[PDB]
């Protein structure tokens, strides 16, 4: 992993570059930068960088040379090695070749093409294509970051640009940082949308295998550990990664409350035999079991109780979307698994007016 | 072939990038046929980047050098003196790689510079790589590793103008030598024929330092390594070495390459002098002092085994340039001593490879790899070629079941420090007063040279000291030389127009020691590979006939024959324009060619000059065919001289000439101080 | 300038670590007076670590070389033809650093190998560093930079055994040359006396490529750089160069150092041929083709200014080893052309400094620093020597008030690409058919040499080609030489025992061009720095008197005089033991030493006579001041460049003319 050295210059016959001035320069950078990382020119000889076919060329020497070359006439054209290695091209040896239709014309210039000048319409296209709560998350990311910028001048310059994308974005972001957005400038505004760029609008997940379920339990109730174990059997057969959490480790318990957090789970289930913890211990910080459940809810995850004053303690509505309460093991598993596919319940997030 | 697994064949196939994509590399991609080159040309950039980064730093010393692979074979089970696995059974074989070198010069300097020579040997043993990093001279200039940069700065080119290349013949070197008298012993060696060996094959190797041999039961003995050449000892003369440096900078590497390619791989007996721990100060000096030899009269040699080099490298950069020797590559059965020169080397050779290789994984280069499994917790680093499976690389561990296990004297054939070794006393930056006699051994060496050999040494000193500009330095030089030998100081003083200081006899003596003289070492034990130049002509079909018959007769005995004439054709190897006496160990004129001895085809007087130079440099010379006086007279070579031959019979000529090749040099042709 | 600030004075004081702590460095710290060295000995480890890491990679080509500081002075305000600031006023001075070099050999190889030579000049201008990275030969071997590693691999030593050092005299080189006929032009130059110059001071410098001069109004013209030596043109003879390679590998760097120290710093007229853009294809070849010269007959030289080298470096490694030239070091008023060789060089010289310096901050080395302030957003990287105060190093910014400002044709005297340059066509890996004549210009060059000079070139080819083992390579070489000149191919083939192929007249012609011959360039305009060896004896007080008299007389003329005798004494510089004819431009025997020219333990047998005889054979002026000697030497009294006198004053007048003539070429045989 650390030594793999990628290059867009690693190209093969049947593929070619374009005159994208960003791509153009990358070609130079990735070859050169491997010298810095490897400390010498033989970086392609590292096992991870080696090809899976023979190498025939007149590259020689260099620090860290791992080959012993038998051809003692490594120049072209030669007769002393019978003209080997031979030139490969469009018509010999399956050589790479530049697309023969490519041309160039005009002055040698350090000029930007005027065709590149619209910097704002596609940002607007993207924004338009997001769901309302997705648009809110983005506005909120910008509110967060821009609020940390000290310079009043930069903040104003930022609103100027955001405003050329969307006046509404500039208004909502401006609200958090105490400045007024500039007047609408509709040069680049439009209402067009595009498919496949929204995460939230992309539907439930096609599989739930690998997703993580945290089962919050207790060692003080043998019933609690029983329920946990029963869920585990069911959930694990559907490919989910199950972690039973309790005050201390023991058979069937994977993680203590002390090391547990909601960020470790895609869904959180409380086995009702554990209601007591959610109401002090030297074994975990104060209010840890509740906080995990509460964080999981606030972050939009499927949450459940299996066996409902917990929900009161956690201030979680019994009827809420992606909130589950069943005594039936099988019924709960079934519904909760639909919640994991849905993945996030976005109705739990406040929206601008 | 030892490194077969790492070889890359390019005798067939289409050109590819380093990642296997077939490409071309002959024309740049351009915007239009007369347009500018494009940055997106990755074929161009990968090829030129590689080229731009081909060079690595040359070695800080011994930069100029050449290597070959071979085999070591043990003559016995040496368990009675050492635990070393490579020496544990009669006939046991271990692959080796040896690199030979000069010391002072950069890459591209001449093989035939006057210098100390490196002789570094790797044994790829079944218990790890073992290196003996030696020289062709048994003693070193200095007594403490910390002075190494002072020595090397002084003998390398002056740092304002980087002049002179690969030479001690300048003020700074002689300033250092005269202020640091420890230097005298190695200096006297370097000023002898040992400074200008005939070839890598005709010199010996020395570990220099006392080391220890350690038995499995922990007892130890002090040893000195001596690799004794089976080819004989031989030198150039100075004037010859100078011309060689210009005519063939690659003389020694070519000689080694050619000898191996012809199935004449050079051989050494790998020997030790062995002595008891109790004898560290028994011989009149301290065995920890690397400026001293143990005279053979006090400790004879034990032959441990045979070293033979018999395979040239495939890629010089990959094998010879990248080989990274370390005296820290030691194996169970061997240990260090408290020689303060050795002690510091242990540090330097590990550190310096970081500079050369540019990263910490230099032991992974094929030439540096061991021939046995590696199990340790060394990880990462630039250029890491391994993928380690053990994800618990720490000791102690249970998560990898305590592996790798610790190796030591009792378990796993571990290296162990000789357990009888101790230290006692204050922590000091002080020189042992046992190291204080800098002059008796140089005098012992000088005493052991033949009269003409002593003249050569004096002449080397007169040559170099005459080139020192500072009169103070020159006077300081005579002060030191005079402590070794008043006669040497007087004879050197005469060339430079100073007076020698008065005799100071504190360290004078008349003792001699065997095995250090070149000129007194007897005829070579083999003449195979020696070079015979036959000077001929195309004017006479008889000259070329004689040359062909002679060739046939000499080649039968494994000599390397070169027929020289005005122009090339079948049976002629070289033109006079490219030929020189430095290219031959013996020179024969065919009498058909007598007339040659002005053309647009070679410089004026060239054929004669080759014969005359050969004679002046002490080589066997002759005329074959029966008519000799025209050539010999033109050359001023007396017909009855030792090492001068004249016979009509090819068979008879060759039998006499071959004795002369074995004698090698006819020293009676050199004037002696009176 | 940035150099003085970095000079370190160690002529007084106590030894310190690199962090200023006073220490010793002569004995290791040990556990007892005969004990093991201690790991805690930091004095030992810092000193030896530094030593262990002293070396850096040698340059990939031109590894062997030497440098000096000097000044360039402009002759005029050249705004009429270029916006370049260093050329913008009469008498404007710019500091320079120049490095000269061979091409193929490694850093310890001989100065006097037969090779192309580098002549690389840095002008530390008031608008940035400008480098002209040139050679002593005006044309290059190949027509596309992508072929550079092929050329270099072929000429450099064979990669199995690394033989031979610093020489094209082996199969691979001649295989490449004969398979890649673009090489022919540079090959003929390198096989001429230009491959073995007498000194760095006695050779010219060429930019090789066509470049542009660009005016502030945006208009451009095509130019070729030519640095014209004020010392004259001079070469060694091959046999001399071979002996020099062994007796004094440092011959050229020594010659340069000595000239500068004696206040005889070498000079060049910096000149250009200037032609219109419309003339790119007007002269019968393509100006984008670096294997071609513009004959002086079609475009005369304009003298822009004077280049003088007059101060040696203080530390060779820090200044000469570390100088990192780039053709990408360009200034406003100059621009590149679409020469595919130049094009690829721009990439190589930036990249290769990473290898040599081991880090990206190589422009911060004192020798590489500019003489004007640096404002940019380049940051960090190993060995960063600056502390940047601007904490907003990105453009566009407001947090650093929009600084630094972009410079361009209009604002801030920015570099700008010549605005008339265009590109048109397919994106191709194709060679222009305009590049296809590989043979006519080598023939033009050959025709322009004198007969003896032509013979030396044939002899150089005879020497090298006779060393090529492969019969098929030798035949292929003859095929190519034959396309340049049937007579060359015939005369070369005579020495190697092959028949030349039949004449192929496609590219033959009889045209000549001026200024390419060395032998034809006339006597040296100055004899200052030239070396005279006076061979004397300690056996006769008269001999020493004669030598002293000659010495005082010759030395007044700026000649470097060495009195040679059996042993050193007052008056005597060198012994016969260390003396060689290659150490001198002229040799005089004082007749009181007559007796030495017919054995001694003080020198090899025949040495005095050999010095005189070699000097004669190599074409040098030789003399006896005060018959025995010339007869011993087989030197004819009547021969040109042979002086016999009794009168010291007269000897001197005549001998000094012979030193200007420099070589007496009538001593060399010609083909029938
Ligand atoms: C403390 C510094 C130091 C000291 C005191 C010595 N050396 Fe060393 N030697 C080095 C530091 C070094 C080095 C700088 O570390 C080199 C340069 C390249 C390398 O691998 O080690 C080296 C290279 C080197 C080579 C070239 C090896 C090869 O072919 O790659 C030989 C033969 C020697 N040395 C031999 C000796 C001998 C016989 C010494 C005295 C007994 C000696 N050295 C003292
Ligand atoms: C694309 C590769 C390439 C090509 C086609 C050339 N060179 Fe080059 N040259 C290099 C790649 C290079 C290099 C590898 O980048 C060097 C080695 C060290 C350095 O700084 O640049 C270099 C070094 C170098 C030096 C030594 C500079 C110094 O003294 O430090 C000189 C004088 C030249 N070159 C001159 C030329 C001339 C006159 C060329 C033909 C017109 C030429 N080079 C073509
Ligand atoms: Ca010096
Ligand atoms: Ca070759």
């Amino acid at each position: 992993t650390e030594q793999v050295m990628f290059q867009p210059g690693h190209i093969v016959r049947g593929i070619d570059f374009t005159e994208d001035p960003l791509l153009q320069g990358r070609l130079f950078s990735y070859l050169d930068t491997q010298l810095n990382r490897n400390g010498g020119p033989n970086f392609e000889q590292l096992p991870i960088n080696m090809p899976r076919v023979p190498i025939h060329n007149n590259n020689r020497d260099g620090a860290g040379q791992m080959f012993i070359h038998r051809n003692k006439y490594p120049y072209t054209p030669n007769t002393l090695n019978s003209g080997y290695p031979r030139q490969a091209n469009q018509n010999a040896g399956r050589g790479f070749f530049t697309a023969p239709g490519r041309t160039a014309s005009g002055a040698l210039v350090r000029e930007v093409s005027p065709t590149f000048n619209d910097h704002w319409s596609q940002p607007r296209l993207f924004f338009n294509s997001l769901t309302p709560v997705e648009q809110q998350f983005l506005v909120n990311a910008m509110r967060f970051e821009i609020s940390l910028v000290k310079s009043e001048e930069v903040k104003k310059n930022v609103l100027t640009q955001l405003n050329r994308v969307s006046h509404d974005v500039a208004v909502r972001v401006a609200a958090a940082i105490g400045l007024g957005a500039p007047d609408a400038d509709d040069t680049y505004y439009h209402n067009n949308k595009t498919a496949g760029v929204s995460i939230v609008g992309s539907g439930p997940l096609p599989t739930i295998k690998t997703l993580r379920v945290g089962i919050l339990a207790t060692t003080s109730e043998s019933s609690a550990l029983d329920q946990a174990a029963q869920l585990r059997t069911r959930l694990e057969k559907d490919g989910l990664v199950v972690t039973v959490v309790a005050e201390t480790l023991r058979e069937g318990v994977d993680q203590t409350y002390s090391t547990a957090d909601a960020t470790g789970f895609d869904g959180v289930v409380v086995v009702d035999g554990a209601a007591a913890l959610f109401a002090s211990s030297p074994l975990f910080p104060t209010g840890r079991p509740l906080q995990i459940f509460v964080d999981a809810y606030r972050w939009g995850k499927p949450v459940g109780v299996c066996g409902s004053e917990v929900l009161d303690a956690a201030d979680v509505p019994e009827d809420g979307d992606g909130v589950y309460s069943e005594e039936s093991v099988d019924m709960f598993v079934e519904e909760f698994e639909k919640g994991l596919a849905t993945f996030r319940f976005t109705d739990r997030f406040a929206l601008d007016s | 072939s030892p490194l077969a697994a790492y070889e890359v064949d390019d005798s067939t196939g289409y050109l590819t990038s380093d990642v296997g994509g077939p490409i071309q590399d002959q024309t740049s991609l351009k915007a239009g046929i007369r347009g500018p080159t494009l940055l997106e040309d990755f074929m161009f950039r990968q090829k030129i980047q590689h080229f731009d980064h081909e060079r690595v730093p040359e070695r800080a010393v011994h930069a100029r050098g050449a290597g070959a692979h071979g085999t070591f074979t043990s003559y016995a089970d040496w368990s009675n003196i050492t635990a070393a696995s490579f020496l544990n059974a009669t006939g046991k074989q271990t692959p080796v790689f040896v690199r030979f070198s000069t010391a002072a010069g950069s890459r591209g300097s001449a093989d035939t510079a006057r210098d100390v020579h490196g002789f570094a040997t790797r044994f790829y043993t079944d218990e790890g790589n073992f290196d003996i990093v030696g020289n062709n001279i048994p003693v070193f200039f200095i007594q403490d590793a910390i002075q190494f940069p002072d020595l090397i700065h002084s003998v390398k080119p002056r740092p304002d103008n980087e002049i002179p290349q690969a030479a001690t013949a300048h003020d700074s070197a002689w300033d250092f030598f005269s202020q640091q008298p420890s230097t005298m012993h190695t200096l006297f060696w370097a000023m002898s024929g040992h400074g200008i060996p005939r070839s890598y094959r005709h010199m010996d190797g020395f570990g220099v330092h006392t080391f220890r041999f350690v038995k499995d039961d922990g007892s130890s003995k002090l040893i000195k390594w001596h690799f004794k050449s089976r080819q004989g000892k031989a030198s150039l003369v100075w004037e010859e070495a100078q011309v060689l440096s210009g005519k063939n900078a690659d003389f020694h590497r070519q000689d080694l390459w050619d000898a191996i390619e012809s199935g004449n791989g050079p051989e050494w007996d790998v020997c030790v002098q062995i002595v008891d721990e109790s004898q560290a100060q028994a011989f009149g000096f301290d065995l920890l002092d690397p400026t001293k030899i143990i005279p053979e009269e006090y400790a004879p040699l034990t032959k441990l085994g045979l070293l033979k080099l018999d395979r040239n490298p495939t890629n010089y950069f990959a094998e010879t340039e990248q080989v990274m020797f370390q005296p820290g590559h030691i194996v169970r059965g061997i240990d260090f001593t408290e020689d303060p020169l050795l002690q510091g080397r242990l540090f330097s050779y590990l550190d310096t490879q970081l500079n050369r290789n540019g990263g910490p994984n230099f032991e992974q280069l094929p030439i540096n790899m061991p021939r046995v499994p590696i199990h340790n917790n060394n990880r990462d680093g630039a250029g890491q070629m391994f993928i380690h499976r053990n994800k618990y690389p720490y000791t102690p561990n249970t998560l990898n079941s305590g592996y790798p296990r610790q190796a030591n004297q009792n378990a796993g054939r571990g290296f162990f420090t000789a357990p009888g070794r101790t230290a006692s006393g204050a922590l000091v930056r002080e020189v042992s007063p046992t190291f204080n006699d800098h002059w008796s051994q140089p005098r012992l060496f000088f005493n052991s040279l033949t009269p003409v050999e002593q003249q050569f040494l004096v002449n080397a000193m007169r040559f170099e000291i005459s080139l020192v500009k500072s009169e103070e330095v020159k006077k300081n030089v005579l002060t030191q030389l005079n402590r070794v030998s008043h006669d040497v100081a007087v004879r050197v003083a005469a060339a430079i127009g100073l007076g020698a200081p008065d005799a100071d006899d504190t360290y004078y003596h008349n003792n001699k020691t065997a095995g250090v003289s070149i000129v007194g070492s007897g005829p070579l034990p083999t003449i195979k590979t020696l070079r015979v130049g036959i000077l001929a002509t195309t004017s006479e079909s008889s000259a070329l006939d004689q040359a062909a018959q002679l060739r046939t007769r000499l080649e039968k005995d494994g000599l390397v024959v070169t027929v020289v004439a005005e122009t090339l054709r079948e049976g002629v190897d070289q033109t006079y324009s490219t030929a020189d006496a430095t290219g031959f160990d013996g020179v024969v004129v065919v009498d058909g060619a007598a007339a040659l001895f002005s053309s647009p085809l070679f410089p004026t007087g060239r054929p004669l000059q080759i014969f005359v130079d050969a004679y002046r440099w002490g080589k066997p010379v002759g005329v074959c065919g029966g008519k000799s006086s025209e050539v010999l007279d033109a050359a001023d070579v007396p017909e009855d001289g030792d090492g001068v031959y004249s016979e009509e019979s090819v068979d008879m000529f060759v039998e006499e000439f071959e004795k002369g090749l074995a004698t090698f040099r006819f020293t009676d042709r050199f004037a002696l101080d009176s």
